[PDB]
C-alpha cells in the first residue's frame, strides 16, 4: 500500500503546536511508526504502534489514530525539533511516508557579511574563487549579488546554505564566485551585496590592497 | 548497547557490483528482522530489503527485486546486501536497521515490538562513471582587510573533489564552536566544492593557530592547512 | 445452557496468564487493527528443535461445574512453508490441565499437569509472505471431568509448532428452566458421565395438583444440558383447565369435577349456569339429581 504525508513541509514558532498527518491508501495494520531525521543522520524512532511513546523521547511528541488518519503531534515545538519527520507502515512492506520537513520560525536576524579574496595559491592554478559569507541570519531568503568594478555578475556564482542552528534557529550562507585567473586579474574592486528586506550591506576588497 | 554498523559503501561504475555489510552487536540477529533502507540525496526514506536469519525469509522493494540480494551470516552476526547492475538511481545513503518480526501479519509482540528501533549510521553508495579525484584546499584568510571588530572569519575552501564526502575539522576537533561546514555544491565541471568557515576572536589572530583538517576517504587523502592572516 | 468460566477473547481475558520457560516461547501478541485492541498468544520456534514451551491460564474457580468443556480457536502454519526447517518442526500442540484447591500464584510446575489430548489442526495455513495475511482458523473442543477441587489451571504445551491461539473458551453445560406437564422444573447442573441422569422434581404450577394416585413429576438432566424422559405430570385441579402451561378457572357455564387432562365440560342439561371456576352445576329449580349419580349427570324433574 501507499502512505501519504501532509503537509510536505511547514514552518512554526517555538512553543507552537504542530500536527503532521499520514493517510493510508488502503486498510493496513494500525501499527504506524513515526521517525525524526536530522539532515545527514540516521532516523530516530519517535512513536511505535501508532501511539506508544518510544523510550527516551520527550513527552511533547505523541501519536494518534482516527480511522485511516494517523497524526504525529508536537505540543511545544523546540528549536531542536527542526528535522524531517516520516510516518512508516509498521507492517509487511514497511513502506515509508513522503516525509515532512519542519523548520523553526523565529525573529529576524541580520547576517554578518564577510568577503574572501582568492588565495595566491589558487590563482597560480589559473582559477579564482571569491567567497562571500553570510553568517547566522534569519530568514533564509537573502539576495546576494556580486559586482566586479560595478558590473553585476550573472551565472558565475553558486550558493550553499547550512541547516538551522539547533539552538538559535539561524542559517548561514555562502556565495562562491568563480573566475579565470585572466579575468580576476583584469579588475580591481570585488563586491558582495546582501539585500534583505529594506537593507543592503556590501563588503568589498581591492585587489591592490592588503 | 545495541549497535549496527554499515560498511562497503563507495563509488562504483554503472552496472557494477558492491556488497554492503551491516555488523550487529549487543543483540543476536536471529531474534529480529534486519532491514536495508536507502535515501537518495534530497529524497525520502525508501525501504529496500529485509531478512530474518532465523527463518531465512527475504523480501525486496520492487525498485530492487532481481538486482539486489540480502543475506546474513549468523556466525559473524552480520547482514549483507549484494547489489548488482547498479544505476544512477541507486545512489543513496544505505542504512541498516532492525525490527521485531512477526509470522502473522497485523500482529505485534506486546513486549518486544518497537518498529525500527535501532539504526546504523549509513554508508554512501555513488554510481558514476567519473573517476575519483581528491580535493584542493585553499585558505580563506582573515586579513587586516577582514577586520570586522572583535570577531573575525577564516576558513578553508575545499574544491574540485569526487565523489562525496569530505569531512572538515578544525584543530583536530578541538575547535568546534562557531564552525560552519557548508554542504557541497555540484559544479559544472562535474566535481564537488565546499567551504568550511569558523568565526573567532580577532585578538587571537596573530597568536592562536588555526588548521583545517580536510579528510577525503573516497580518495584516501587528508589535507591539513594552516589558515594565516595575509 | 452454556455457563462460561473463562473466555480469553474478552475484556481482560489475557489477565493472569503465564509462560514457561521464562523469556522466549509463548508470547502475547497485540492486534490494534480495529478500534478494539485484540490479543492472542503465539509460538513459532520451528527451526530450533528441543522445544518444550508452556502457556498456563489463570486459576479459574469451577464453582458448581462437574464437567468442563474447552473450546480452542487456533491457526497452524505449514511446516514446509518455512525454508528448510521441517527437520525440527511440528504441526500439533498438547492441551494440559491441573486441578487445584488454591491459586498457586506465579508458581508453575509442568509435572503437576495432566495431558488432556493432542490438539491437531483441521486446516493448515500456507502463505508465501513471511507475515501471513490470510489465516485458516481452526476450532477444536475437548472435555474433562469430573472436577473435584475448588478450581483448575489450563496449560498449553508447544513441541515446536507454529501456532497462534486466538480464543480459549471454557464452559459447563446446564439444563435450563422449563415448564412441562404443568410443572416448573428448576435450572439444573449437568452430569459428568454419559450414564448419569439425575432426577429433578417438578413443582405443580399455580392451581395444578399431582393426582391422588399418580406419579409426581420428575425430569432427568443429561450431559449435553437437554432434559430427558419425563416421569409423571401435574394436572389442572378441579374447577380449572389447562391453558398453555397454566391452569385457568372454568368459564362461567362450565365445570370440572376433578383433576384431569380434559377441558371443563358444559353444565349438563337441566342445570343452572355455574359461576366462574365451578366444580359442579346446580340443578335447575324444580329438578334434582339422583344421589348415586355424579354431578356430570343431567338433572331430572322432581316427580
Ligand atoms: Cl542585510
Ligand atoms: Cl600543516
Amino acid at each position: 500500500i501507499q502512505m501519504t504525508q501532509s503537509p510536505s513541509s511547514l514552518s512554526a514558532s517555538v512553543g507552537d503546536r504542530v500536527t503532521i498527518t499520514c493517510r493510508a491508501s488502503q486498510s493496513v495494520s494500525s501499527a504506524v511508526a513515526w521517525y525524526q531525521q536530522k539532515p545527514g543522520k540516521a532516523p530516530k524512532l519517535l512513536i511505535y504502534s501508532a501511539s506508544s511513546l518510544y523510550s527516551g523521547v520527550p513527552s511533547r511528541f505523541s501519536g494518534s489514530r482516527s480511522g485511516t488518519d494517523f497524526t504525529l503531534t508536537i505540543s511545544s515545538l523546540q528549536p531542536e525539533d527542526f528535522a524531517t519527520y516520516y510516518c512508516q507502515q509498521g507492517s509487511a512492506p514497511f513502506t515509508f511516508g513522503q516525509g515532512t520537513k519542519v523548520e523553526i520560525k523565529r525573529t529576524v536576524a541580520a547576517p554578518s557579511v564577510f568577503i574572501f579574496p582568492p588565495s595566491d595559491e589558487q590563482l597560480k592554478s589559473g582559477t579564482a574563487s571569491v567567497v562571500c559569507l553570510l553568517n547566522n541570519f534569519y530568514p533564509r531568503e537573502a539576495k546576494v549579488s556580486w559586482y566586479v568594478d560595478n558590473a553585476l555578475q550573472s551565472g558565475n556564482s553558486q550558493e550553499s546554505v547550512t541547516e538551522q542552528d539547533s539552538k538559535d534557529s539561524t542559517y548561514s550562507l555562502s556565495s562562491t564566485l568563480t573566475l579565470s585567473k585572466a579575468d580576476y586579474e583584469k579588475h580591481k574592486v570585488y563586491a558582495c551585496e546582501v539585500t534583505q528586506g529594506t537593507t543592503s550591506v556590501t563588503k568589498s576588497f581591492n585587489r591592490g590592497e592588503c | 548497547e545495541v549497535q549496527l554498523v554499515e560498511s562497503g559503501g563507495g563509488l562504483v561504475q554503472p552496472g557494477g557490483s558492491l556488497r554492503l555489510s551491516c555488523a550487529a552487536s549487543g543483540f543476536t540477529i536471529s531474534s529480529s528482522y534486519i532491514h536495508w533502507v536507502r535515501q537518495a540525496p534530497g529524497k525520502g526514506l525508501e525501504w529496500v530489503a529485509s531478512i530474518s536469519s532465523y527463518y531465512g525469509s527475504t523480501s525486496y522493494a520492487d525498485s530492487v527485486k532481481g538486482r539486489f540480494t540480502i543475506s546474513a551470516d549468523t556466525s559473524k552476526n552480520t547482514a549483507y546486501l549484494q547489489m548488482n547492475s547498479l544505476r544512477a538511481e541507486d545512489t543513496a545513503v544505505y542504512y541498516c536497521a532492525r525490527s521485531h518480526y512477526s509470522v502473522w501479519w497485523g500482529w505485534h509482540s506486546v513486549s518486544y515490538y518497537a518498529a525500527f528501533d535501532y539504526w546504523g549510521q549509513g554508508t554512501l553508495v555513488t554510481v558514476s562513471s567519473a573517476s575519483t579525484k581528491g580535493p584542493s584546499v585553499f585558505p580563506l584568510a582573515p586579513s587586516s582587510k577582514s577586520t570586522s571588530g572583535g570577531t573575525a572569519a577564516l576558513g578553508c575552501l575545499v574544491k574540485d573533489y569526487f565523489p562525496e564526502p569530505v569531512t572538515v575539522s578544525w584543530n583536530s576537533g578541538a575547535l568546534t564552536s562557531g564552525v560552519h561546514t557548508f554542504p557541497a555544491v555540484l559544479q559544472s565541471s562535474g566535481l564537488y566544492s565546499l567551504s568550511s568557515v569558523v568565526t573567532v576572536p580577532s585578538s587571537s589572530l596573530g597568536t592562536q593557530t588555526y588548521i583545517c583538517n580536510v579528510n577525503h576517504k573516497p580518495s584516501n587523502t587528508k589535507v591539513d592547512k594552516k589558515v594565516e592572516p595575509k | 445452557k452454556e455457563v462460561v468460566l473463562l473466555d480469553f477473547a474478552a475484556a481482560g481475558g489475557e489477565l493472569g496468564w503465564l509462560t514457561h520457560p521464562y523469556g522466549k516461547g509463548w508470547d502475547l501478541m497485540q492486534n490494534i487493527m480495529n478500534d478494539m485492541p485484540i490479543y492472542m498468544y503465539s509460538v513459532c520456534n520451528v527451526m530450533s528443535g528441543d522445544q518444550d514451551n508452556w502457556l498456563r491460564t489463570n486459576w479459574v474457580y469451577r464453582g458448581e461445574a462437574e464437567r468442563i468443556f474447552i473450546e480452542l480457536k487456533f491457526t497452524v502454519r505449514d511446516c514446509n512453508s518455512f525454508p528448510g526447517g521441517a527437520s525440527s518442526c511440528k504441526e500439533t500442540f498438547n492441551l494440559y490441565y491441573a486441578e487445584s484447591d488454591l491459586d498457586y500464584g506465579t508458581n508453575f510446575q509442568k509435572r503437576l499437569f495432566t495431558k488432556i489430548d493432542t490438539i491437531a489442526p483441521d486446516e493448515i495455513t500456507v502463505s508465501s509472505d513471511f507475515e501471513a495475511r490470510h489465516v485458516k482458523l481452526n476450532v477444536e473442543e475437548r472435555s474433562v471431568g469430573p472436577l473435584t477441587r475448588k478450581g483448575f489451571y489450563l496449560a498449553f504445551q508447544d513441541i515446536g509448532a507454529c501456532v497462534a491461539l486466538l480464543s480459549v473458551r471454557v464452559y459447563y453445560k446446564k439444563c435450563p428452566e422449563l415448564l412441562q406437564g404443568l410443572a416448573h422444573f428448576p435450572e439444573t447442573i449437568a452430569g459428568s458421565d454419559a450414564p448419569s441422569l439425575a432426577t429433578v422434581a417438578g413443582t405443580c404450577v399455580d392451581h395444578a395438583v399431582v393426582p391422588p394416585g399418580g406419579e409426581e413429576p420428575r425430569m432427568h438432566c443429561a450431559v449435553d444440558g437437554e432434559w430427558l424422559v419425563p416421569i409423571g405430570q401435574c394436572l389442572c385441579q378441579a374447577g380449572y383447565e389447562k391453558v398453555e402451561d397454566a391452569c385457568q378457572a372454568c368459564s362461567p357455564g362450565f365445570f370440572k369435577f376433578e383433576a384431569s387432562e380434559s377441558p371443563c365440560l358444559e353444565c349438563p342439561e337441566h342445570t343452572l349456569p355455574s359461576p366462574e371456576g365451578a366444580t359442579s352445576c346446580e340443578c335447575e329449580e324444580g329438578f334434582f339429581r339422583a344421589p348415586q349419580d355424579p354431578a356430570s349427570m343431567p338433572c331430572t324433574l322432581v316427580p
